Order: structure tokens, then C-alpha cells, then sequence
């Protein structure tokens, strides 16, 4: 009921891009989209498994700012 | 005492909502407005199934443009999109959600760096957006470092540099309130508490003899902040009743045409604020808005407006004839059609923002200010202010 280059949410007619099909995120209310499936600056720290740098203050702040969530891992600290 | 705004006439509220209603069908990214969605969800009014499509469009646009678009949204607008999620009882989530959060956190970190350890440097955007960003993250229970909060604290605390509007102080106060209610930044808890009181006092001291806080369009956000906490020692109740009187007069005189302004006022009229997005009540009953059946029409009178720009050599000054009821933007269009005048605008949540005049674009900490005679800044933008016959409109490049 609407175009190609794009997947549809089955249980409520809303239509979403194909970059979201099988991408671990629940973009559809029903969840159909998941079923048939460099230097760092001073004061920054590098994400373990990638190129990314984040500020040191993002370490252990309760949110995974690194793709591999490495900034929140050793975070049951003292 | 508490800041209470007794319920206004339902008819009067309904006609405000009907101004928002046409925007529910304007889903192009240049017109998508997260503040409109938020204002409506917090109101006593609803647009039914149109709302769901609107949120869907917001999610499509913001997530594709910022992660994957014609003039994609700003970080400040991303913050308001986060408020929109709360308005639907959602927390920002998933891999796409996590990335959006970190982008907003980067915005705050960059502004912190721009401000500097000294606090002389300005943010690249405003302290309004700085506060809005902290609020948006806090509403989703996302934490920012004390060093980030410190810049907002210093901006309002005693002996602060610069001067902030009522709007900016109110937005800061809302951010501080969310931090305090969430018990975030405990190492700044006393300063956050003191800053809230500071903002309260400065807003009360900015109340005009008419009753507005600063001006008619600052009053909605100011009231949102004042409604969130008691203010012992002060006569907050009296101040807020006087504001209602001022607000009522302004409403009955057609002051609120702009959709963003309405979206900031509607929560107040429903006894709600952005702080209600911590524990949203999404299923509270709301009255279905129907399109105002309405013959608008049409003027028969011609008016002439003088348009002038003295900020450029050679200067511009021309008398422009338009239909009565035309906006400043109509005057600009007509001037362009007559030849010898050009200008540029860019889209914003408040409507068209004037960015360039006769080839001259506003630079850093500069803008094209709109004035009427005599030397009086407009309280509305080019698409909302409707000049009277014989008026002189000036475009002036100013630094701030
Ligand atoms: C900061 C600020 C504020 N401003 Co100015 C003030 N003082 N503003 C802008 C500044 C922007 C620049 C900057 N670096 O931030 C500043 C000082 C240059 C600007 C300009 C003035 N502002 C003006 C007014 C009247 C509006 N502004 C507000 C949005 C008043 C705001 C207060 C408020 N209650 O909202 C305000 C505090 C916060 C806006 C914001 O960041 N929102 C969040 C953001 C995420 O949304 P946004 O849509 O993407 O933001 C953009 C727009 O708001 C645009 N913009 C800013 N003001 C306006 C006004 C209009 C009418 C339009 C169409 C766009 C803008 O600038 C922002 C981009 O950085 C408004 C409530 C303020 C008020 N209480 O009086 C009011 C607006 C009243 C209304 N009926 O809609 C001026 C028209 C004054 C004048 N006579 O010239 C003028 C705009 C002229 C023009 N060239 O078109
Ligand atoms: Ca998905
Ligand atoms: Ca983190
Ligand atoms: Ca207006
Ligand atoms: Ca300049």
C-alpha cells in the first residue's frame, strides 16, 4: 500500500525506510520490521573497538556513547 | 504562594488550537515542528489521528537526516524532538536513539568549550538552546557532567556577565528544575536550588505595569517556569494573576498568531508545563479540534508602507503599496518585485527568519533587527507583523 525502496509496518499501515529493516531497533509499533530475519584531543578517550573519541566526562555517565558501549563497562566501580 | 492561572474560556482556548490545526497537515521537513506537537499534547486539545502521523513524520525526518534531507534539523530542534518523544510517553531508545542522544551531548560539549573555562566566550547558539539541551536530556534521564551545568549556573548566578532575556532565564529555570526533581548533578544540588530561586526573582522583577513578564511573548514560558515550584516570601499568586489579566487582554486583541508562541502558551492554559514531561499523562482526555469553518475574507483597501535600510550604502528607502492586512514579508516581496531590493530568509520553528538584506548577510553575533516608527523593535517576525497604513518598517543590522 505504498512505495518500494522501503518497508512497511504491517499492523498499522505506517511506512518506514529499508535501512531500518532488520536493524535491531523496534521502529514499528508491532515490531514487524525485525521479524523475517587520528589522534584524540586532550581530555578525550578512545572507544575500545572503534575510531571514536569521547570526552573523559562521558565515562560512566549512564549512557553508552561508544558503539561498543566500552565507556560504560568497567562502571561498577570505586 | 503558588503561581496559578485559573481556567480561561473554552471558546478562547479552542480558537488558539484552531490556529495550530492547519500545521498538522504540513509534514514537509521545512515545516515539521516538534514544539507544535508538544504544545498540543500538553494542552486540553487534540487533533486525533493526525497527531500519530505527525509524530511518525518527525521520527522519519529527524532520524534519517541526522543519522543517514533538505536543510536537516539543528541540535536545538533535536532537543525539542526529544520533548516530543516524552509527550508520547516514549524514552529515546535503540541504536538510533542512543546516537541521537550522544549528538545532543556533543552539542552541549562544544558549546561548553566555546564558552570557555573563563566564561567570556559566547555559545555559538544561545544560552536558551544550551538550557533547552540540558532539559531535553534530563527529561529522558540522560545525565550531563557538572562542568556542563556550571556554564548555565554561572550565566544566571550573581555577578554574571551579559544580560539574558526572560525567555532564556525561564528555559534555564526549567532545566534546573528537571535536574533538581531528577536528583541529577548532586554535586551541584545547592547551587541548582539557589539558581531556581534566582531565576524566580529576576522574572518577577521583569514584570511590566501591564502584567506581562518582559513582554507578551515571554509570558508563556515565564509562566511555565513559575508554575513548577512554590516561591515562599514572595507574592507569586498576585504576580501570576496580574499576568493572566495581561494575557487575557492580549489574547482578546489577537496577539497570538504564531504557531510556536501558541504551542508555548497552550500548556499553561491546561495547567501543564514542560516539566510534566518527566511523568507524562498521555491518556488524559482532550477535546477534538475541528477545522474552524470560516469565511476569512477579503480586504478592499490599499495601504502604503515605507521600507528602509540604513545599514547599507547606498541606503534604501521606498514607499511600498500592499493590500491592507499584508505582512512585513509581503512588503519585502513587493519591494523585490519593484526592483532594487533583495533579501534572504531561512526556515525556523518560529517561521521565516530574515538572514540577509540586499546582499548583506548577518554574521557572528549579528542579526537583522525589525523596527517600526519610532525606533521600536517589532515583537513579531516578518510573516506575522502586519503594518498599518503609513507605517515605516526598518531593517537594521545590529550586533548583540
Ligand atoms: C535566541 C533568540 C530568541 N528570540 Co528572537 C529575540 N529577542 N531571536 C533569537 C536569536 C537568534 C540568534 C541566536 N544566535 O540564537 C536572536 C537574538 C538574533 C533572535 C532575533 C529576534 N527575535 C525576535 C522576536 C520578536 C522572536 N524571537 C523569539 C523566538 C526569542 C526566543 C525566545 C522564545 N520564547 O522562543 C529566543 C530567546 C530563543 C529562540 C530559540 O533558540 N528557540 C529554540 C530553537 C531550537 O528553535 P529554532 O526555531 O530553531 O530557533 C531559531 C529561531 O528562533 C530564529 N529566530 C529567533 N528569533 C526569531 C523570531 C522569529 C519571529 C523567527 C521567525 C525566527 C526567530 O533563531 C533561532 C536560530 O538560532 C520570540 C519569542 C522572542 C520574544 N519573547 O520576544 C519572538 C519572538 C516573538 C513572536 N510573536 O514570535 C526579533 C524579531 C526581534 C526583532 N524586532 O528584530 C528578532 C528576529 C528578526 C529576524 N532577522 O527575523
Ligand atoms: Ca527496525
Ligand atoms: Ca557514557
Ligand atoms: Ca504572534
Ligand atoms: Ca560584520
Amino acid at each position: 500500500s505504498c512505495p518500494p525502496t522501503k518497508f512497511q509496518c504491517r499492523t498499522s499501515g505506517l511506512c518506514v525506510p529499508l535501512t531500518w529493516r532488520c536493524d535491531r531497533d523496534l521502529d514499528c509499533s508491532d515490531g514487524s520490521d525485525e521479524e523475517e530475519c587520528l589522534a584524540c584531543l586532550a581530555g578525550e578517550l578512545r572507544c575500545t573497538l572503534s575510531d571514536d573519541c569521547i570526552p573523559l566526562t562521558w565515562r560512566c555517565d549512564g549512557h553508552p556513547d561508544c558503539p561498543d558501549s566500552s565507556d560504560e563497562l568497567g562502571c561498577g566501580t570505586n | 504562594e503558588m503561581c496559578e492561572i485559573p481556567e480561561m474560556d473554552s471558546h478562547l482556548v479552542e480558537k488558539l488550537g484552531q490556529h495550530l490545526l492547519p500545521w498538522m497537515d504540513r509534514l514537509s521537513l521545512e515545516h515539521l515542528n516538534p514544539s507544535i506537537y508538544v504544545g498540543l499534547r500538553l494542552s486540553s486539545l487534540q487533533a486525533g489521528t493526525k497527531e500519530d502521523l505527525y509524530l511518525h513524520s518527525l521520527k522519519l525526518g529527524y532520524q534519517q537526516c541526522l543519522l543517514g534531507c533538505q536543510g536537516k534539523p539543528s541540535m536545538g530542534q533535536l532537543a525539542l524532538y526529544l520533548l516530543a518523544l516524552r509527550a508520547n510517553c516514549e524514552f529515546v531508545r535503540g541504536h538510533k536513539g542512543d546516537r541521537l542522544v550522544s549528538q545532543l551531548k556533543w552539542f552541549l560539549e562544544d558549546e561548553k568549550r566555546a564558552i570557555g573555562h573563563d566564561h567570556k566566550g559566547h555559545p555559538h547558539t544561545s544560552y536558551y538552546q544550551y538550557g533547552l539541551g540540558i532539559l531535553a536530556l534530563c527529561l529522558h534521564q540522560k545525565r550531563v557532567h557538572d562542568s556542563v551545568v556550571d556554564k548555565l549556573l554561572y550565566a544566571v548566578e550573581p555577578f554574571h556577565q551579559g544580560h539574558h532575556s526572560v525567555d532564556t532565564a525561564a528555559m534555564a529555570g526549567l532545566a534546573f528544575t528537571c535536574l533538581k526533581r531528577s536528583n541529577f548533578n548532586p554535586g551541584r544540588r545547592q547551587r541548582i536550588t539557589m539558581a531556581i530561586r534566582t531565576v524566580q526573582e529576576e522574572i518577577l522583577k521583569a514584570q511590566t505595569p501591564e502584567g506581562h513578564f518582559g513582554n507578551v511573548y515571554s509570558t508563556p514560558l515565564a509562566l511555565q517556569f513559575l508554575m513548577t515550584s512554590p516561591m515562599r516570601g514572595a507574592e507569586l499568586g498576585t504576580a501570576c494573576l496580574k499576568a493572566r489579566v495581561a494575557l487575557l487582554a492580549s489574547l482578546q486583541d489577537g496577539a497570538f498568531q504564531n504557531a510556536l508562541m501558541i504551542s508555548q502558551l497552550l500548556p499553561v492554559l491546561n495547567h501543564k508545563t514542560y516539566i510534566d514531561l518527566i511523568f507524562p499523562d498521555c491518556l488524559a482526555p482532550r477535546v477534538m479540534l475541528e477545522p474552524a469553518a470560516e469565511t476569512i475574507p477579503q480586504t478592499q483597501e490599499i495601504i502604503s508602507v515605507t521600507l528602509q535600510v540604513l545599514s547599507l550604502l547606498p541606503p534604501y528607502r521606498q514607499s511600498i503599496s500592499v493590500l491592507a492586512g499584508s505582512t512585513v514579508e509581503d512588503v519585502l516581496k513587493k519591494a523585490h518585485e519593484l526592483g532594487g531590493f533583495t533579501y534572504e530568509t531561512q526556515a525556523s520553528l518560529s517561521g521565516p527568519y530574515l538572514t540577509s538584506v540586499m546582499g548583506k548577510a548577518a554574521g557572528e553575533r549579528e542579526f537583522w533587527q525589525l523596527l517600526r516608527d519610532p525606533n521600536t523593535p517589532l515583537l513579531q517576525g516578518i510573516a506575522d507583523y502586519r503594518p498599518k497604513d503609513g507605517e515605516t518598517i526598518e531593517l537594521r543590522l545590529v550586533s548583540w
